[PDB]
C-alpha cells in the first residue's frame, strides 16, 4: 500500500513487542481479584478510546483500504484502532472468560470492535508478519468469524475441571506418607534395650 | 456461583439477649495502645505499600494505551543508539571467531555530534557495518528494523555511511521516497561501522540541542555497555 | 433491492406521542442478517444498543430506518448495498455489495425534555 | 480455669498481633479443631465469581 503505511506496519509490530511484553507482565501477577480490576480498566479505557478513534476516522472519511493515514489527528486514531484492537485480541485470547463477561454484555462495545475489525481487515495490516493471524484468531474467538475445526484457545481451559473423584495417585500419596509414619515408629522402638512387658 | 443468596445486614442486632459478642476483633483492633503500636495502624501501613504499587500498574498501562508513541517519538534516540550498541555487540561476537572482524576499528564506541545550524545529527558507531549490497537490500527496501528507522519519525531524510569488513565503504541516502547507494568518496574513513547523518525536521530542533541529546542518552541509553560520547 | 425498504412488524402500544427524530438518543435492539439468513450480529442477548440519530454510528440505511420510529414499535429494514457496507463490505462477516436485513425494536427514547433538564 | 492454663491467647495471633485465617495465619489457629470443622472441603468451593 502507501509507502508510509508500509512504515506503519513496522510501527504497529513494534508496539506489539511492548504489548506482548506487558501481556507477560500481567501474567506474572497471581491474584485474580486484582487481575479483573485492572483488566476492567483495560476494557473501559481501551474501548472508550476506541470509540473516539472510530469517530475520528469517521470524520476523516479515509478508506481503510487506502493511502496511509497522514493527518496526525486521524493517523493517531489509526494507530489506536489497529494497535489497541490487536492488544484486545491478545487480552481476549489470554483472558477469554474475563473479557467476555465485561465485553459481550455491551452491544456498543461489540459493534464498535466489529467496525474496527473490518477496518483492519480492509487495510490489510493483518496480512503480513507474525501478527497477521491475530486478526483471524480473535474474530473466531469472539464469534465474529466461523471457528475453525482445529482452532482452540489454549488459554480457554476449564480450570474448574471435574471433582477429582478418581484419585488413585493421591491414594498412593496417602499410603507412602502413612508408610513413612509407620517406618519412624519402628525405628523409635529400635534404640537399645527397653523394659519388658 | 455455587449457590445464590446474599444475606442482608441486621441494622438492629444489638438488642438480642444472651448472645455472644460477634465483634471483639473489630473493636479491639482500634483501641489506643500506649507504649505499643495500634493493630489497625500497622494494617493500614502495609495496605498503603501494596495498594500503592498496584495503582502503578494501572498507571503504566494507561500511558501505553492512551499514548501516541510515534507522535511523541522521543524514543528515536533510544532506537538509534540501541542499534549502535547492538552492532558493536555483533562485531564483538564476530571478532572472536575471526580476527579481521575488528581490523577496521578495534575500539568499540559511539560518538555523537550535534549540528543545530545545519539541522543535522551525526551518530557514529564502530559496529559490524554494512556492505553495498546490504545497504540496498536492508536499507533500500525497509524490513524489525525500527531501531534505525525510528529516526525518520523526527527526520525528513537519513544519510548512512556504512563500511563492512567484506566490502568497501558505501553511502546509502534516502528521503523515504527514493534511495541511492554510491561508493563513499572519502573511502574507508570509518574502517568499519556506520555513521548516520540525520536531516532533522523543523519540529526536531529541540533534539539538536546539546542538553536534549544528553538527556535522551541518560533517559534511554544510560545502560549501554559501550561508552557514549556527546560533542561538546 | 435498490431502495431502502421499511416494514412495520409491531405497532407501538400507545399512540406515538414522541416519534424518533434526528438528534434523539435511541435505545434499540436489532438483529442484522444477510439476505441468505446468516446472522451478522444481534443485540437481543445484550444490553440495548445506544445510538444518537445523525451521528453516523450505524450504517446509513439503519439510521434512516429508525426515523419516525415509535417506542415499542418493531421494523424490518432491507438496506441496499450502497446504504449499508457499500463496495467494500464488512469482512469477515459481510461480503462486498451485500444487501442486509435488520429487525429492530425501539426500547426507549431519550430526547431530553428541555423543561425536564 | 486451672485446667486451661496451657491455652494462651497470643499463640493464636500472628507475630504482628493479628487474627488472620489466610496463609499468614498462626500455625496453631490453622490446626485448631474449629478451623478444620468450618473449612472442611470448603477450599474448592467458589463463593464468588470475582
Amino acid at each position: 500500500l502507501d509507502p508510509s503505511l508500509e512504515i506503519y506496519k513496522k510501527m504497529f509490530e513494534v508496539k506489539r513487542r511492548e504489548q506482548l511484553l506487558a501481556l507477560k507482565n500481567l501474567a506474572q501477577l497471581n491474584d485474580i481479584h486484582q487481575q479483573y480490576k485492572i483488566l476492567d480498566v483495560m476494557l473501559k479505557g481501551l474501548f472508550k478510546v476506541l470509540e473516539d478513534s472510530r469517530t475520528v476516522l469517521t470524520a476523516a472519511d479515509v478508506l481503510p483500504d487506502g493511502p496511509f493515514p497522514q493527518d496526525e489527528k486521524l493517523k493517531d486514531a489509526f494507530s489506536h484502532v489497529v494497535e489497541n484492537t490487536a492488544f484486545f485480541g491478545d487480552v481476549v485470547l489470554r483472558f477469554p472468560r474475563i473479557v467476555h463477561y465485561y465485553f459481550d454484555h455491551n452491544s456498543n462495545w461489540n459493534l464498535l470492535i466489529r467496525w474496527g475489525i473490518s477496518f483492519c481487515n480492509q487495510t490489510g495490516v493483518f496480512n503480513q508478519g507474525p501478527h497477521s493471524p491475530i486478526l483471524s484468531l480473535m474474530a473466531q474467538e469472539l464469534g465474529i468469524s466461523e471457528k475453525d475445526s482445529n482452532f482452540q484457545n489454549p488459554f480457554k481451559i476449564d480450570r474448574t475441571e471435574f471433582i477429582p473423584s478418581t484419585d488413585p495417585f493421591q491414594k498412593a500419596l496417602r499410603e507412602e506418607e502413612k508408610r513413612r509414619k509407620k517406618e519412624e515408629k519402628r525405628k523409635e522402638i529400635r534404640k537399645g534395650p527397653r523394659i519388658s512387658r | 456461583v455455587d449457590v445464590d443468596g446474599t444475606v442482608e445486614e441486621d441494622l438492629g442486632k444489638s438488642r438480642e439477649g444472651s448472645r455472644t459478642d460477634d465483634e471483639v476483633v473489630q473493636r479491639e483492633e482500634e483501641a489506643i495502645q500506649l507504649d505499643g503500636l495500634n493493630a489497625s495502624q500497622i494494617r493500614e501501613l502495609r495496605e498503603k505499600s501494596e495498594k500503592f504499587a498496584f495503582q502503578a500498574e494501572v498507571n503504566r498501562m494507561m500511558k501505553l494505551i492512551i499514548n501516541s508513541l510515534y507522535k511523541n517519538k522521543e524514543i528515536f534516540l533510544r532506537e538509534l543508539i540501541s542499534n549502535a550498541s547492538d552492532a558493536l555487540d555483533k562485531i564483538r561476537l564476530i571478532s572472536l571467531t575471526d580476527e579481521n572482524a575488528l581490523s577496521g576499528n578495534e575500539e568499540l564506541t559511539v560518538k555523537i555530534k550535534c549540528d543545530k545550524e545545519k539541522n543535522l545529527l551525526h551518530v557514529t558507531d564502530t559496529g559490524v557495518g554494512m556492505t553495498r549490497e546490504e545497504l540496498v537490500k536492508n536499507l533500500g527496501t525497509i524490513a524489525f528494523g525500527v531501531g534505525f528507522y525510528s529516526a525518520f519519525l523526527v527526520a525528513d531524510k537519513v544519510i548512512v555511511t556504512s563500511k563492512h569488513n567484506n566490502d568497501t565503504q558505501h553511502i546509502w541516502e534516502s528521503d523515504s521516497n527514493e534511495f541511492s547507494v554510491i561508493a563513499d568518496p572519502r573511502g574507508n574513513t570509518l574502517g568499519r561501522g556506520t555513521t548516520i547523518t540525520l536531516v532533522l525536521k523543523e519540529e526536531a530542533s529541540d533534539y539538536l540541542e546539546l542538553d536534549t541529546i544528553k538527556n535522551l542518552v541518560k533517559k534511554y541509553s544510560q545502560f549501554i555497555n559501550f561508552p557514549i560520547y556527546v560533542w561538546s | 433491492v435498490r431502495t431502502l425498504q421499511v416494514e412495520t412488524l409491531v405497532e407501538p402500544p400507545e399512540p406515538c406521542a414522541e416519534p424518533a427524530a434526528f438528534g434523539d438518543t435511541l435505545h434499540i435492539h436489532y438483529t442484522g442478517s444477510l439476505v441468505d439468513g446468516r446472522i451478522i450480529d444481534t443485540s437481543l442477548t445484550r444490553d440495548p444498543l445506544v445510538i444518537e440519530l445523525g451521528q453516523k454510528q450505524v450504517i446509513p440505511g439503519l439510521e434512516q430506518s429508525l426515523l419516525d420510529m415509535c417506542v415499542g414499535e418493531k421494523r424490518r429494514a432491507i438496506i441496499p448495498s450502497h446504504l449499508a457496507y457499500g463496495k467494500r463490505g464488512f469482512p469477515p462477516s459481510v461480503p462486498a455489495d451485500a444487501v442486509v436485513q435488520y429487525d429492530v425494536e425501539l426500547i426507549a427514547l431519550i430526547r431530553a425534555n428541555y423543561w425536564l433538564k | 480455669t486451672d485446667t486451661g492454663k496451657h491455652i494462651k491467647e497470643n499463640d493464636y495471633y500472628t507475630p504482628t498481633g493479628e487474627f488472620r485465617v489466610d496463609r499468614e495465619g498462626s500455625p496453631v489457629l490453622l490446626n485448631c479443631l474449629m478451623y478444620k470443622m468450618c473449612y472442611y472441603r470448603f477450599g474448592q468451593v467458589y463463593t464468588e465469581a470475582k
